[PDB]
């Protein structure tokens, strides 16, 4: 609306290698992530072919386009609850203490639904996971919402 | 029907009918969330089902 946020075109400058001011589809997933928009990965797939949008072909962009997108995606922050976040790994794992089993996280999070990379998984867990294999989910899932 | 065959799979049925054995359950599905489901159906023929 702008509040008219300019800086996200300063950001689109950033994240267009060419400098013709324009960002191909397969970037516009996580461009609306570092923009502060969480949709899911099947989402902006639907989005983009419920438009007659191919990400399969040669992609451009234009800010036109990028805008807008960034814009229908916006209304759908209102399902990022953190109480669902910390409930979903407490449903994981018996006993009265926030701990995952260090493997079970990360099979969970590469091959359950929307396929994270082991690389990934292993840069989400890099610091919160100690040596004793037990993943404590309530200072781990606070530090993924301080992104 | 004057078994009680076709009256043992009426009363499942109401129940819980299909019942799958453990390792039939493992070969046939691992692939659906292949890497958690193969490493429980190997690690426990039934923990893994689980």
């Amino acid at each position: 609306s702008k509040a008219a946020a300019d800086d996200f075109k300063e950001a689109f400058l950033l994240f267009d290698r060419t400098g013709d001011a324009k960002i191909t589809a397969s970037q516009v997933g996580d461009i609306a992530r570092a923009l502060g928009q969480n949709p899911t990965n099947a989402e902006i797939n639907k989005i983009l072919g419920n438009p007659s949008k191919e990400e399969m072909n040669a992609a451009a962009i234009t800010f036109e386009e990028f805008l807008p997108m960034l814009q229908a995606a916006a209304n759908n922050k209102d399902q990022g609850t953190f109480e669902d976040f910390v409930e979903g790994l407490r449903v994981f794992d018996k006993e009265g203490n926030g701990t995952v089993m260090g493997a079970e996280l990360r099979h969970v999070l590469a091959t359950l639904g929307e396929k994270m990379t082991e690389e990934e998984v292993e840069e989400l867990m890099k610091g919160q996971e100690d040596s004793n294999g037990c993943i404590n989910y309530e200072a781990f899932v606070k530090h993924i919402m301080s992104v | 029907r004057c078994n009680g065959v076709l009256e043992g799979i009426r009363i499942c049925r109401k129940g819980f009918p299909s019942r799958v054995l453990y390792a039939d359950f493992k070969q046939r599905y691992r692939v659906l969330n292949a890497s958690a489901i193969p490493e429980g159906q190997f690690m426990d023929s039934k923990k893994a089902s689980e």
